[PDB]
RNA sequence: GAUGUCGGCUCAUCACAUCCUGGGGCUGAAGCCGGUCCCAAGGGUAUGGCUGUUCGCCAUUUAAAGUGGUACGCGAGCUGGGUUUAGAACGUCGUGAGACAGUUCGGUCCCUAUCUGCCGUGGACGUUUGAGAUUUGAGAGGGGCUGCUCCUAGUACGAGAGGACCGGAGUGGACGAACCUCUGGUGUUCCGGUUGUCACGCCAGUGGCAUUGCCGGGUAGCUAUGUUCGGAAAAGAUAACCGCUGAAAGCAUCUAAGCGGGAAACUUGCCUCAAGAUGAGAUCUCACUGGGAACUUGAUUCCCCUGAAGGGCCGUCGAAGACUACGACGUUGAUAGGCUGGGUGUGUAAGCGUUGUGAGGCGUUGAGCUAACCAGUACUAAUGGCCCGUGAGGCUUGACC
RNA sequence: CCUUGUCGGGUAAGUUCCGACCUGCACGAAUGGCGUAACGAUGGCGGCGCUGUCUCCACCCGAGACUCAGUGAAAUUGAA
RNA sequence: CAGGUGGUCGGGUAGAGAAUACCAAGGCGCUUGAGAGAACUCGGGUGAAGGAACUAGGCAAAAUGGCACCGUAACUUCGG
RNA sequence: AACCCACUCCCGUUGAAAAGGUAGGGGAUGACUUGUGGAUCGGAGUGAAAGGCUAAUCAAGCUCGGAGAUAGCUGGUUCUC
RNA sequence: GGGGAGUGAAAUAGAACCUGAAACCGUAUGCGUACAAGCAGUGGGAGCCUACUUGUUAGGUGACUGCGUACCUUUUGUAU
């Protein structure tokens, strides 16, 4: 089980002992369970959830009919969490109160999208010399293979292309503050993506 | 100082006036050394009679950088000039006086002799 | 990468753009209906709309400020007398942009950009 | 929403910070704690740069100890900065005052106001 | 870098299976009854039931 | 009827005959270190001074600076120092033109990628009625490094000297991912100063041009040198190795049946992609309920009948982007611009009171912008077309009707 | 040639360099010998200053690339 | 067709100047444009901390740059 | 500076250009640069000398003849049984 | 530049003018083709579609499948 929120900024906490903690905050408007999938009906155990606010003209009849089974009046997106053995009713409401302090938490967002990057900014390649007579190959890559053998480029070769908007998961980030009144997690460090991007928070996979 | 070929003043008492880093010690491809780190120097310039001579491969602790050192609140402390304190093979200072300030990142178990002599 | 960056380059230098968007703005306060390019009209209203807002407060420090960023005497007196007494209770949106087909020579997308309360 | 992260910052911002400008000579009372004690250490010098970003606000003060120039960029609302006190106000007509770095002893003197 | 073999006309025409043109979004003024591009001024100068030029 | 050198650079990929890290046997292995031989290819595996160098010799590192194959990998990726065409010189050889187990200075490196390959990103179609959304995971990729202090313990060990394995922290390095709160960088879209000059009628004030004329700063964004996080533990099956029971072979033997322990290798674990996985899967919801004719009865085509769910075009845009696609929104609207505050940056504008012979001196004042930043909305621009998609979804068999 | 001879200096380290030695494979006195101020877009070395040369690249500004409109090539090609 | 082509004239402010910057008289917008603001390429701008660690080699870039006055080494063929 | 040159970098190499451009660079009262007219030519001129130059050609120009040179070499040689 | 009308024996003899071939480029129609690897054919062969007459035909297409590395020249030998 986890929670769906939004990257609401990047802040700092000063402690009394004098250390500023790098903080991003994740505002989590109370999620609402939509469908509870069991093995008897779906093969695996999971719970659909929905983070609120979607205008009626943007909700389709099929989508609107699904929020209607669960009396939810649901908003933007639907997300699913693989459960081990938890039981959620299909009208319940999961909040930040599912996390405490300390707590190591993994955060998965959509990384910030760099357009089409080169081999230097995408794969950390070393640029060639800028003057010792170098021709027009300043940041172009070097050779892409050996010679007649293998006589082709191998699959996976590191080249340039969409460096960017990819699902990225940051793990083991400590939870410095759980605010159930303003519906906030304050997480120590950086989380992937831009401000307001939808972001998934759940218990650390490595403990 | 920070890297090799870098040239840096001498904050302790006797011998050199300028030393040049010829190796940053520590790791393997290690490329930088800040305050509290151990470099390998050579003596580029020295006084007429002192405990070191010009042209001598020695070891020195970095005490005072222009890149600076950062505190836990986020604050930085940043100096105008690069400076080291030369050491022996005990990694104990050779001179008996320290000139200029140092930082509190240097009052560890090995370098508190430099701190206790410094007019910080 | 231009994340959250404002302003079109329009394939000319920064001093050319500043010359063009005050030639365009001065032409628009004179004629009140000019036919220009569609990206070039979207960038006009970030120049010509703050000149009318400025000319709603008739003042000697506003008339020689509008003259600093129009450098035309005729279109400062067309402001501060007409456009600023028309638009005194209109909170922005002094000009509308109406797309009108494509240019014939190249295939440039045209627009009409037009002040809202024209007498006609 | 920026309204809820500027409200997290406003909760931490209940410390005084008297008014001081670049050019002024100030005494920062810093806390030191290592080798466990809680004593207070002065850092007197010239404010050369202010950052004015709310909780993220900062200032850079320039001192010279023992013939060595030395900068601390402070964090204005950190609890390391215990208190602040302006010694003499300066007359500089410039915001970031980094030209003092090339001046040594008497060219690096600020005028006073009033 | 050149061909070692000329392209077949089967493959020459497979390439240009993506080069077919698209149509414009046209619509009719309710007042005048003339076709114009959607979201554009009419070729007589009408836009949403009003002469603008 | 051309397959263009050596080396460096950039990028690699495989091998194991292993340089480091991991597991072991034997030792002429007390310990600390080693020697030697097995097992092991997961990840790591210098920087410079000389030289055209490969190497090599040296300086200082490191846990370690492995050995090979790949046209002595790689010039339609780079260089062009060596060799090296035309010039020139030195030594030598020849009467000479000229030559070289030789030296020395100088000396043009072309190609817009069709096909295969590769990195990206789409269009079509198919998934058996169509659709909005959420997923299972067959398979595939990434990742996998390590030093130091301390704590056990100067304890085991050793006459002493010297010094542990085995166990848990917390601090680095190199590497990778994210990020921009901080420290900074940039910021030709912001604010100042200032030189020369031309102009705005002139004075003031400003504006063009001079690399942004030159410069001081500097918002947002992007960024590293900044910040945060990572590599696991764990499980299973093993490798050498160590066995337990135990015959063949009254005994002995890890083995022939049977049962185990056992490594960074292998399989999961962690991360990402993933039903074009044509074996095209699964859930939840949604939407569509008229007839004649020939001819051969998946029966189809034809007309009349209507076009839903939804999708798309278009428009306003985006922290999404080469085009796309993806995402948000289109008046039942807050998507962009403006406007209204708030912030930020710059640093006390203009005008006039004031002041001196003049250059120049306080307040208003710590102002107007406002760039990208943060805050409501009917100021402006996002227009209730019919373009697509239809009219209940074949047959056979079986179970329950 | 052996050869990076040997020794001294310069560097942390110097096959180059400087000064020597003479064991001149294979210097030598108008195919001139050995010096030499001034000179040089001359060859080799070393230092200061200066720096994106580099560690290691980051951002920015213009011209192409990409897109749309118009015009419209080339080398190559047995067939695919 | 960024090339070449003898000679003549030559205003203003700054300036030694016919250099150069900005302008007058005079001439001109260089006969494809519009967007967009990826990699990469080109010509530039700024750069933390280092400062030749680059490389065959400081190649390139950065730096120096005027006038007056002071001061100025070895060596010299007495001019430098 | 003009002017004449052409040392270096990069771009350009299907170029804007069958040798340029941009940024720097050498000479710049002289053995200088240049206009116009003239003189010398193919085993022949001219050359501060490189086999350089003699109309984008030079270890012997271009053109037309000997001439369909010669080629022990290359390539090709066409309907059927 | 065409669509007619006229002219002529004929205008698909209309001046780029008799005939008007081939490469090359089109439109219409029938069949094939989006899970299948390579000289592109050949042997086998279903279905579908046209004409006809009986069917044991004729034309088109060719799912699926067996075998299958062009041609010249030169050579001891070339898919090369």
């Amino acid at each position: 089980i986890g929670v769906v929120g939004r990257k609401c900024g990047m802040t700092r906490i000063f402690t009394e002992e004098g250390v500023s903690i790098p903080v991003t905050v994740i505002e989590v408007e109370p999620n609402r369970v939509t469908q509870f999938k069991t093995e008897e009906t779906d093969g695996y155990r999971a719970v659909q959830v929905t983070a609120g606010e979607r205008r009626a003209s943007r909700v389709t009849k099929a989508q609107a009919g699904h929020f209607a089974k669960a009396n939810v009046a649901a908003g933007r997106g639907v997300w699913e969490f693989r459960l081990g053995e938890e039981q959620y009713a299909a009208g319940d409401q999961i909040t930040v109160d599912l996390f405490q302090a300390g707590q190591m938490v993994d955060v998965t967002g959509e990384s910030k999208g760099k357009g089409f990057a080169g081999t230097i900014k995408r794969w950390n390649f070393r640029g060639q010399d800028n003057t010792h007579g170098n021709s027009v190959s300043h940041r172009v890559p070097g050779s892409i293979g050996q010679c007649q053998t293998p006589g082709r480029v191998f699959k996976g070769k590191k080249m340039s292309g969409h460096l960017g908007a990819e699902r990225v998961t940051v793990q083991s980030l400590e939870i410095v503050r759980v605010d159930a009144e303003r519906n906030l997690l304050l997480v120590k460090g950086a989380v992937p993506g831009a401000t307001g991007g939808d972001v998934i928070v759940r218990p650390a996979a490595k403990a | 100082m920070i890297q090799t070929q870098s040239m840096l003043d001498v904050a302790d008492n006797s011998g050199a006036r300028r030393v040049m880093c010829i190796k940053v010690l520590g790791g393997s491809h290690r490329r930088y050394a800040g305050i509290g780190d151990i470099i390998k120097v050579t003596v580029k310039e020295a006084i007429p009679r002192g405990k070191v001579k010009k042209g001598q491969v020695m070891t020195a602790v970095v005490v005072r950088t222009k890149h600076g050192v950062r505190r836990t609140d986020g604050s930085i402390i940043r100096f105008d000039g690069n400076a080291a304190v030369l050491l022996n093979n005990k990694q104990e200072p050779i001179g008996t006086r320290i000139f200029g300030p140092v930082t509190r990142e240097l009052r560890t178990e090995k370098f508190m002799k430099i701190v206790s002599l410094a007019p910080e | 990468m231009r994340h959250r960056k404002s302003g079109r380059h329009l394939s000319r230098t920064s001093a050319h753009r500043k010359a063009m968007f005050q030639n365009m703005a001065v032409s628009l306060f004179e004629h009140e209906l000019i036919k220009t390019t569609l990206p070039k009209a979207k960038e006009l209203r970030r120049v010509a709309e703050p000149l009318i807002t400025l000319a709603k407060e008739d003042s000697v420090a506003n008339r020689r400020l509008a003259f600093d960023r129009t450098r035309s005497k005729a279109a400062v007196g067309k402001l501060f007398n007409d456009l600023g007494k028309r638009y005194a209770n209109r909170p922005g949106g002094y000009l509308r942009i109406l797309k009108c087909g494509f240019r014939a020579g190249d295939n440039a997308p045209m627009a009409y950009v037009e002040l809202v309360d024209r007498p006609v | 929403t920026n309204k809820i992260i500027q409200q997290i910052e406003a909760e931490q911002m209940n410390k005084e910070i008297p008014a001081f400008a670049p050019g002024d000579t100030v005494i920062v009372q810093v806390k030191v704690k290592e080798g466990d004690r809680q004593r207070l250490q002065a850092f007197e010098g010239v404010v050369i740069a202010k950052r004015n970003r709310g909780l993220n606000s900062a200032f850079t003060v320039r001192k010279i100890s023992n013939g060595v120039g030395v900068e601390r960029t402070f964090q204005t609302y950190s609890p390391i900065v215990d208190s602040l006190s302006v010694k003499r106000r300066g007359d500089v007509r410039k915001a970031k005052l980094y030209y003092l770095r090339a001046l040594s002893g008497k060219a690096a003197r600020i005028k006073e106001k009033l | 870098a050149v061909q070692q073999n000329k392209k077949s006309r089967s493959a020459r025409d497979m390439r240009r299976s993506h080069d077919a043109l698209e149509s414009n979004a046209l619509s009719v003024e309710k007042s005048t009854g003339e076709v114009h591009l959607r979201h554009h001024v009419s070729p007589d100068g009408f836009y949403r039931g009003r002469k603008v030029v």
